[PDB]
């Protein structure tokens, strides 16, 4: 029986479903007047095809697959019973093989149920996603190596490898979130080694959510990162490789500054050496002060000239606006002559857009920019379309 | 074996302190007169000339005299004045017509004595000097500056360097060694000792070059003689062999001067010898004392020609006491040594037995010379 | 005053002294015997070893003279001819108290076969108080009936003369009065420091002379047997008489040696009496006069005066007779030579210690005994000089 | 009434005797002239015997006699002298009148020779208004000069108005003769004298001028005087002198010549004892031989102002007597001199005070100079100064407490640099006179002696101890070891001091060593290499010495005996490196000449180190020039530091930063692109010559202590980036490097 068990799992590692799809439904011609036990295990394949490829699409608008897949129990807890059977040996080696998948189809539901889990939530203002690791952690700290024979080679480290870029992925989704500039720097180029190796290497919805979502994390993370970058650079070079990439907001932000002329441009952040690496060893010191809320990311001239009191004046005392991460603040400073457009995208980071010129509180063009800087940057899409 | 007692004397001031070593006398003016020398540790040298009491002239050195000498010791035919001050210096300064001398050459430290003479028989005349620790040392007069020469370690302390006739009939080098003992130093161009018992440590003297006829001062000696402090002396003669023994005394007294003068007049020369407290002895060839008991404690001593009065060479001896003075008796001459009487004087002449046995019992012969002497009518 | 010659004597030994002597130290034995002022006295002679001879100073030890006692004065002689013996005598005080005990003692060992031995003679002790101090012990020979006999004399703080002669009978020595054998030596004023008896040999008279402390000389002419004064002469000078000497150049003379005068000598006594002097020229310059003697030192058979002075001089004056005939010098006495001595001089003598018929000079010094020779050389020469004068004179002028 | 018959001889005299009788006549008759005994004289008219046998005469009448005709005779008597022979003479044409007259030369008058001796003396029988007399014995006859010569003081200082002149009686002639000795001779004398004021002219005389209107006359009062002398009797015969003038003068006369004989007397007592005669003629033996006598007062000055024993075993007044006082001043002074010796033996002998000066001196005067030893100094460059006064002083110190080690007492000079020290003994005192002169340090030895040969042949073991080599010695090689632990150029004093004791004496206890070391240094300069090596000596535990000037090496340590250990090192021909070196040696326990293995086995240790210093430490000498030119063959000098370096990796400084070593080699290719272009002034391009093993080096603007590296070797595809250390400031090193290695990733994810 072991010489048809060639093409087996190894030909379903790829995305190819259509060779074991039709090869288990022949079986029944496939394995002619052989040992009534392997059908068992060919027709819980045949139907785990199915179930894969229902993940797959991760679609689930009977809906949702929870108990669905363990309707694909009895036969992975019992293929073997012990033309007769000649009994263990390599008629028991399906049971060995058995126990291998069956906490592939666990941890499959329990993969899923977070999957449910992110679409559940799918809303608010701030999505955790350090809790998100920590409740991820269990499942693969459960399912680590007990499914480990030979022939699972293929799906055996392409589903832990997919969560592990999730892992990458998801940690990543905390540590940029807390200015981690080299553990974020890191996290992705683990995961990008390994999604063009299996991604690239040939789609479902998994696939192009899961690169909607690294490239929305590249394009805010040559963002966030910006001042950094562009010192240790060429002069106008860099601006070809946040060129290459989707939204791009220092590409964006430099048609506003140059048709409307905004003058004056900058990304707070409440509270850390600064900016760069710096050894773990080295003199820390405390985010602490009257202005410790740094302006990491200015895109016109140097921060303002005499006013940055309201920058965070305006901040802490209008502070029940931003906090619903769904509107923007305006004031007007009598002798600066600055009206102020800060807006939250984020629970730490926000931007002001401070002016130098009447702006009057009817400026809807620019309310429009920012919404869609925001509805790019709160991770709405990428979780709203979790499913087509 | 008698005693006398000398009258004529001079009495010289002196003020100041001298090692036993730093006292002579000779010609310094080249006059064929005799002229006392004597060096003090503070650093001046008198001369004392006639009968005067004052110092004839003073001539100033540099540092603590030791030594002092007058001879023919630049070979040039003068006769020189020579000073060594215990340091390193050497003076010479020309006395022949204050007084600050004209010449300057530093030499080993240590310098105990001095003696100038030619030891190896070349007609130059050297200079040698015996150091307090055992070490002899040779110079000359190199044609001016005085370079060095030989030098001889020793394990005895030094006393006295004399230089003598040797055995073959060449001049000889002896220095002294505690124990009664000396030693000959090998020719300059390694040292032989000799032992003549007593403590090992008794100090002893030595001099030698002593006259034996009328005329042979210019060349010839053999007899030499040795003094010990705790008192005894010894006359020794060359030879070839061996050392012949001529005389040994043993005094009573501490003995610490040793030279030669001639008192008789016949040519010969005698020893003489002073203590610390001025019993003085002279001897003859022929064991036969004479001494002179100076009531005083003495320093130094000197026995030599001097030119007293009258300008006219005569024996004198010399005497340093603690009582500041120099004491120069000179007419010390005696008619002979031992003692007779005219009967025994007049035995030895035949023309007196030819004179009785033409005029035809010892009282026969006294009441004949009575008659004669006292009743010539 | 200047010498006109050299002198002529040689030293030959030196015996030095603990402590000084005085003039009374010397006296006769042929020997020599001096002593010191603290009991000590030495006996001089000489030894003959085969062709030279050895000056010998060998100690006395007396008996009867205790450790504290002091001598004075001593003297001694030789028994009259008919009785042969040596007579020792010894004057001393005992220091008893402050105030001083005068003794004598008188030594003679009677015992035949040893009478001249001195050692017998050092222990015959005669003790004898004084009740004077005494000066100076002198001895006279006397021809007393027949015989001729030798007495002491004494001189006392007591200004008398005392006599002591021996006795025939019980052989002691006790003192007699002096007026039955000198009747010239009563009723003096002053204490009598040396006194001369000069007898006149082959007959019975003789010649007294004394001089004392103040002065006063005495000469008087006796007769023995008589026993009578036959003429008196006085004189008063100056200053201790030291010395008076009576000598012979008939036709006798004296020598008188103040202490503070120089020398004179009185001529012609016998014909003139004590009116004619000579006085030695410059014989004053060297402190004062202590001894003196006269006797023959040029060998010529003629007197010569020595005197020996404090300044350590030993002066001798010879005679310029009228032999000479220069009136202006006729009779005089000149300076022969001047000798000089390292200690004050006391006392002489004239005695041949040797034994060749030549008379040494032994000088009494502060500090010893010197013994002067003449120069033997010197004397050699005119021996045989005088031998060849007279080997031919025996027969070209006498046959 | 009574009457009283007179000569006719005064005939024209009756006037001249009314003042000679009144002068008489005034003193028995206290005052026609009356007078009170009632008496009234009245003058009437009518071969010494006869002139004047008691012609005018005496009418009086009474209200005696015997008196009355005494003071005639006085008239007479005084007034035949006054006038028959005073007015005598005493003795071109002007220049022998006035010299007879003083009798200096010539003869007296025969008056003054005879007949005025006897006259004068007839009036003491007779009651006269001026005469006198005395009389003297003498014990003998010096005494004239010295009693002529102060009585003519007396005279004079009495009443200077008389002038004394002497006239002998010149032995031979006869009276009448008195011109201006011999023994046993009766010397004679008249020393008269006479005032020369009373001629041409008639309270110290005792008469008046009578009256010069009473008759119209000179009275003849003029006044003379006369001493007699006959052997040994003087005689006074005054004239007019006042009463008691005349009798004190008669009274001093009398007391000088009692004087004079109380000098004969003590004088007397001298003679008798210069021939031995001390018991017979003793002092006091008989106003001035009583037991209270001034007995140097004698035998001094003529005037009135044990001895017995004095010379025993030892003007004749002036002379026999200057002679005693000199006697007895040489035993006032041998006294004065042997207790002050005595004094400081028995003070320094059993008790174990500052002594003055001139006591030293006395005590060196009396002492005899037995020994002596000198020593050079060797530090002074003038002897070949304070640097040298200080040194001199300390080891003038440390030899005097060595001297008090063996028994040896400082001595005190006691006010009124040379130091003395003392020791005494039963045989004698030991002195030392320690001093330092010009160059040389010297030391002499007095002696003063005090059975006998227990002192001299002992003292000679003061001699044998005395050490002044060994002493210099060891003072000189520890005057070396101080220097070193801390110009004076220190190799050039040790060349002398080896030059000037090559052997060394036995006795001491410090050694010295002089080698040289020879390193072979073939690649870099010997002259090269000690200049680096002094640069760095505190790495190489030694130090350096500031010596045109030149460098020394030096070490210490305590090695045990012999105590510490002290090096001196000093530098075809320019690869050789010769290097001088010296041993010191110094103890501790003792510091004085107490009387070489371990030195040859230190110069063991001294050699290895003098090996390892070079052997070893030489590597460093020439990596500060690879420093140098690694700033800014090349490719291989590169290797070579890293051949001896430490490197560490960046895995072993931060954990995260392991992720770059598990990366493709590709990427540092690109990597290193991005610096060669970004900073070309601080990276370093080498690469091999078929360039499969490339480096690249970044320096620091001052972190020069540490080096990033950036290796690439596509051959073999081996690679590593390595921190190489010669650690705050690295980090700042460690930032800028960081970025790009970050950045190029970045290219990477787009």
């Amino acid at each position: 029986e072991q010489a048809v068990l060639e093409t087996f799992f190894s030909h379903l590692g790829i995305f190819s479903y259509d060779k074991a799809k039709d090869n288990v439904e022949k079986e029944r011609e496939a394995n002619k007047s052989a040992g009534g036990s392997w059908l068992s295990l060919l027709a819980a394949l045949a139907h785990l095809a199915a179930a894969e490829k229902v993940y797959h699409s991760l679609t689930y608008l009977k809906d949702s697959i929870r108990t669905i897949y363990t309707s694909l129990h009895n036969e992975l807890k019992k293929v073997v019973t012990g033309l007769g059977g000649t009994a263990p040996h390599v008629e028991e080696l399906l049971s060995h093989l058995s126990e291998q998948l069956c906490f592939f189809v666990q941890a499959r539901m329990e993969i899923a149920d977070f999957y449910e889990k992110m679409y559940t939530l799918s809303t608010q203002k701030f999505i955790n996603a350090e809790e998100l690791v920590g409740l991820l952690d269990a499942i693969m700290k459960k399912y680590s190596s007990r499914f480990h024979h030979p022939i699972l080679s293929p799906l055996e480290s392409s589903f832990q490898l997919e969560v592990d870029v999730l892992c990458h992925l998801l940690k990543a989704q905390a540590q940029v979130s807390e200015w981690k500039f080299l553990p974020s720097l890191v996290n992705l180029h683990s995961a990008h080694t390994k999604l063009q190796t299996w991604g690239q290497i040939f789609p479902p919805h998994l696939f192009l959510w899961l690169m909607k979502l690294k490239n929305m994390l590249l394009a805010k993370f040559s963002f966030y990162f910006h001042e950094a970058l562009s010192r240790q650079t060429t002069a106008s070079e860099m601006k070809t490789l946040t060129a290459k990439a989707n939204p791009d907001f220092f590409g964006k932000i430099s048609s506003f500054i140059r048709k409307y002329d905004a003058a004056n441009v900058s990304l707070i952040f409440d509270n850390f050496q600064g900016h760069g690496y710096h050894h773990p060893h080295s003199y820390r010191e405390a985010p602490k002060g009257v202005d410790q809320y740094p302006a990491v990311v200015s895109l016109p001239s140097d921060r303002p000239v005499m006013h940055w009191p309201n920058v965070i004046m305006i901040m802490t005392d209008r502070t029940s606006d931003l906090n619903s991460l769904e509107k923007v603040v305006h004031f007007y400073d009598d002798k600066v002559q600055s009206t102020y457009f800060l807006t939250r995208p984020e629970p730490h980071f926000t931007i002001v857009i401070i002016f130098e010129s009447k702006k009057s509180e009817r400026d809807s063009h620019f309310i429009s920019f920012l919404n869609e800087v925001s509805l790019a940057l709160k991770n709405p899409k990428v979780f709203a379309s979790l499913k087509p | 074996m008698r005693s006398v007692s000398y009258v004529q004397r001079v009495a010289l001031e002196f003020s100041g302190s001298l090692f036993p070593h730093a006292i002579c006398l000779g010609d310094v003016d080249n006059d064929t007169l005799n002229e006392l020398v004597v060096g003090d540790t503070s650093g001046k040298v008198s001369v004392y000339k006639n009968d005067d009491s004052r110092p004839w002239l003073t001539c100033s050195c540099q540092g603590m005299l030791t030594c002092v000498g007058v001879g023919d010791v630049c070979n040039k035919g003068k006769n020189l004045l020579v000073a060594v001050s215990a340091e390193g210096w050497f003076h010479l300064f020309d006395l022949t017509p204050e007084q600050r001398p004209v010449f300057k050459q530093h030499i080993p430290a240590n310098t105990k004595v001095m003696l100038i003479s030619d030891i190896d028989g070349d007609g130059c005349r050297e200079l040698v000097v015996g150091y307090t620790d055992r070490v002899v040392r040779a110079f000359r007069w190199e044609e001016g500056q005085l370079v060095s020469l030989k030098k001889w370690m020793l394990e005895g302390q030094v006393d006295s360097l004399s230089v003598t006739l040797g055995p073959l009939g060449l001049p000889e080098l002896m220095v002294s060694q505690p124990g009664c003992a000396y030693a000959i130093l090998l020719c300059t161009w390694d040292v032989v000792l000799h032992q003549t018992i007593h403590n090992k440590n008794v100090s002893t003297h030595l001099i030698g070059n002593i006259k034996q006829g009328h005329g042979t001062e210019s060349s010839g000696s053999g007899l030499f003689a040795l003094c010990t402090l705790d008192g005894t002396l010894k006359l020794m003669e060359e030879m070839e062999e061996a050392d012949k023994l001529l005389w040994s005394v043993q005094v009573d007294h501490q003995l610490f001067a040793l030279e030669k003068l001639d008192v008789t007049g016949n040519g010969h020369e005698e020893v003489v010898a002073c203590a610390w407290d001025g019993q003085t002895y002279i001897i003859d060839h022929n064991r036969t004392v004479v001494r002179f008991q100076v009531d005083e404690n003495i320093r130094a001593f000197c026995a030599g020609l001097y030119a007293c009065k009258e300008g006219r060479n005569s024996p004198c001896l010399v005497y340093v006491t603690f009582n500041q003075k120099i004491y120069v008796y000179w007419e010390v001459q005696l008619e002979r040594m031992e003692s007779t009487n005219l009967v025994k004087l007049l035995e030895t002449k035949p023309e007196y037995h030819s004179l009785l046995q033409e005029l035809g019992d010892l009282p026969v012969t006294r009441a004949l010379l009575h008659q004669t002497l006292y009743h010539p009518d | 005053a200047v010498a006109a010659g050299p002198c002529p004597l040689r030293e030959d030994s030196f015996t030095r002294f603990s402590s000084q002597s005085n003039v009374y130290g010397l006296a006769g034995g042929g020997e020599l015997l001096a002593a010191t002022l603290k009991g000590k006295v030495l006996g001089f002679r000489y030894q003959d070893l085969r062709q030279k001879i050895r000056p010998v100073a060998k100690e006395l030890q007396f008996n009867y003279i205790p450790v504290d006692a002091e001598i004075v004065s001593i003297d001694t002689f030789n028994k009259s001819p008919p009785k042969r013996g040596l007579v020792v005598g010894i004057t001393f005080i005992k220091d008893s108290g402050d105030k001083g005990s005068p003794f004598l003692n008188i030594y003679c060992d009677y015992e035949p076969g040893s009478e001249y031995n001195l050692d017998s003679i050092a222990q015959s002790c005669l003790n004898l108080e004084l009740q004077f101090t005494p000066f100076q012990l002198c001895h006279a020979e006397v021809q007393v009936g027949d015989q001729l006999e030798t007495v002491f004399l004494l001189s006392g703080n007591d200004p008398a003369i005392h006599l002591y002669k021996e006795n025939e009978g019980l052989h002691q020595f006790e003192e007699q009065p002096v007026e039955n054998l000198f009747p010239e030596l009563t009723n003096l004023t002053s204490s009598v420091l040396w006194l001369d008896v000069h007898n006149f040999p082959g007959t019975s008279r003789r010649l007294s002379a004394l001089g004392c402390q103040s002065g006063y000389v005495r000469v008087a002419h006796v007769d023995q047997r008589s026993r009578e004064v036959l003429q008196m002469w006085s004189v008063l000078q100056d200053g201790p008489i030291s010395r008076v000497i009576v000598f012979s150049l008939d036709e006798y003379s004296v020598l008188v040696a103040s202490m503070l005068e120089p020398a004179v000598v009185y001529r012609d006594l016998l014909n003139r009496g004590l009116e004619d002097q000579l006085l030695l020229p410059g014989s004053d310059q060297f402190d004062s006069v202590l001894c003196s003697l006269v006797t023959d030192v040029d060998l010529d058979g003629r007197p010569e005066v020595l005197v020996a002075t404090y300044g350590q001089e030993l002066l001798c004056y010879k005679y310029r007779g009228p032999e000479s005939g220069l009136p202006e010098a006729q009779h005089g006495f000149h300076l022969l030579w001047q000798r000089s001595f390292s200690s004050p001089l006391l006392a002489m003598a004239h005695v041949d210690l040797t034994g060749d018929g030549l008379q040494e000079l032994a000088v009494v010094s502060l500090k010893g005994v010197h013994i002067l020779q003449h120069s033997l050389i010197q004397a050699s020469e005119l021996v045989l000089t005088r031998l060849r004068h007279q080997v031919e004179q025996r027969r070209r002028r006498l046959q | 009434v009574l009457h009283l018959a007179l000569p006719t001889s005064c005939r024209p005299w009756l006037p001249a005797l009314a003042w000679y009788l009144r002068q008489n006549l005034l003193i028995f008759l206290h005052s026609l002239d009356i007078y009170l005994y009632c008496i009234t004289l009245a003058f009437v008219d009518e071969e010494f015997e006869q002139l004047t046998q008691v012609a005018p005469r005496l009418r009086l009448d009474v209200w005696l006699e015997e008196k009355l005709r005494g003071a005639a005779r006085q008239a007479l008597a005084d007034a035949i002298i006054e006038l028959q022979l005073l007015p005598a003479s005493l003795c071109r044409q002007k220049r022998r009148t006035t010299q007879l007259e003083e009798g200096e030369v010539g003869t007296l008058h025969p008056v003054f020779a005879r007949v005025a001796q006897r006259w004068m003396e007839f009036m003491v029988q007779i009651g006269c208004a001026s005469v006198s007399r005395s009389s003297a014995h003498m014990v003998s006859r010096f005494l004239l000069p010295s009693i002529l010569s102060e009585f003519t003081a007396l005279v004079t200082s009495m009443a200077g108005d008389t002038s004394v002149r002497i006239f002998e009686q010149h032995l031979g002639s006869e009276p009448e003769i008195f011109g201006p000795p011999r023994p046993a001779a009766e010397r004679h004398l008249l020393l008269l004298g006479r005032n020369f004021l009373q001629w041409r002219r008639p309270a110290m005389q005792r008469f008046e001028p009578g009256g010069d209107g009473s008759s119209g006359r000179n009275a003849p009062r003029q006044r003379l005087l006369l001493l007699e002398v006959v052997d040994k009797k003087l005689q006074l015969l005054t004239y007019n002198w006042a009463p008691d003038l005349g009798a004190a003068l008669g009274r001093a006369l009398v007391r000088l010549v009692q004087w004079q004989n109380a000098r004969a007397h003590l004088i007397f007592c001298l003679l008798s004892q210069k021939l031995g005669l001390f018991h017979h003629y003793g002092q006091l033996d008989f106003p001035f031989l009583l037991p209270t006598m001034e007995v140097e007062t004698l035998i001094r000055s003529a005037s009135p102002p044990p001895f017995d024993e004095a010379l025993r075993d030892i003007d004749p007044v002036t002379y026999h007597g200057q002679q005693f006082l000199e006697i007895k001043m040489a035993e006032r002074r041998e006294l004065e001199r042997q207790m002050k010796m005595e004094n400081l033996f028995v003070t320094w002998q059993q008790r174990s005070m500052p002594i003055s000066a001139g006591e030293l001196e006395t005590l060196k005067q009396s002492s005899r100079l037995v020994h002596y030893c000198a020593t050079a100094m060797l530090f002074d460059p003038a002897a070949w100064e304070p640097w040298l006064k200080e040194l001199s002083l300390a080891f003038l110190q440390q030899y005097v407490q060595y001297l008090q080690s063996i028994g040896f007492v400082l001595v005190p000079l006691r006010p009124p640099t040379t130091y003395h020290l003392q020791r005494a003994l039963p045989g004698g005192i030991i002195l030392m006179e320690l001093a330092f002169q010009g160059c040389y340090f010297c030391v002499k030895q007095f002696a003063l002696e005090c059975l006998s040969m227990l002192f001299t042949e002992e003292c000679d073991k003061v001699r044998d101890l005395m050490h002044v080599h060994s002493f210099s010695y060891d003072f000189h090689l520890r005057l070396v070891h101080q220097h070193v632990l801390g110009g004076y150029h220190l190799t050039t004093f040790l060349r002398h001091f080896l030059a000037h004791h090559p052997d060394g004496p036995h006795f001491g206890r410090n050694h010295i060593y002089q080698g040289t070391l020879e390193l072979p240094t073939p690649l870099i300069a010997a002259h090269q290499l000690y200049n680096y090596v002094a640069d760095h000596a505190s790495s190489y535990h030694m130090k350096p010495l500031r010596m045109h000037n030149e460098y020394a090496l030096v070490s210490a340590w305590h090695s045990s005996d012999d105590f510490d250990v002290s090096l001196l090192v000093c530098h075809a021909e320019r690869h050789v490196l010769r290097l001088q070196f010296f041993v010191v040696l110094t103890s501790q326990r003792e510091l004085f000449p107490r009387l070489f293995p371990p030195l040859a086995a230190e110069v063991g240790m001294a050699r290895a180190r003098l090996a390892q210093l070079v052997r070893l430490a030489g590597g460093h000498c020439r990596r500060d020039t690879l420093w140098k030119r690694l700033f800014l063959l090349a490719l291989a000098e590169l290797e070579e530091l890293l051949e001896a370096v430490h490197a560490k990796s960046i895995g072993d400084i931060d954990p995260q930063l392991d992720c770059f070593l598990s990366m493709t080699v590709s990427w540092y290719q690109s990597l290193i692109k991005v610096l060669l272009s970004r900073f070309p002034q601080s990276c370093r391009h080498f690469q091999s010559p078929d360039l499969g093993t490339q480096y690249l080096v970044v320096l620091n603007q001052k972190f020069t202590d540490c080096f990033v590296l950036v290796f690439l070797d596509s051959h073999l595809g081996k690679t590593s980036l390595t921190v190489v250390f010669r650690l705050v400031s690295t980090y700042h090193h460690l930032e800028s490097v960081i970025n790009t290695a970050c950045f190029t990733l970045w290219t990477r994810l787009l």
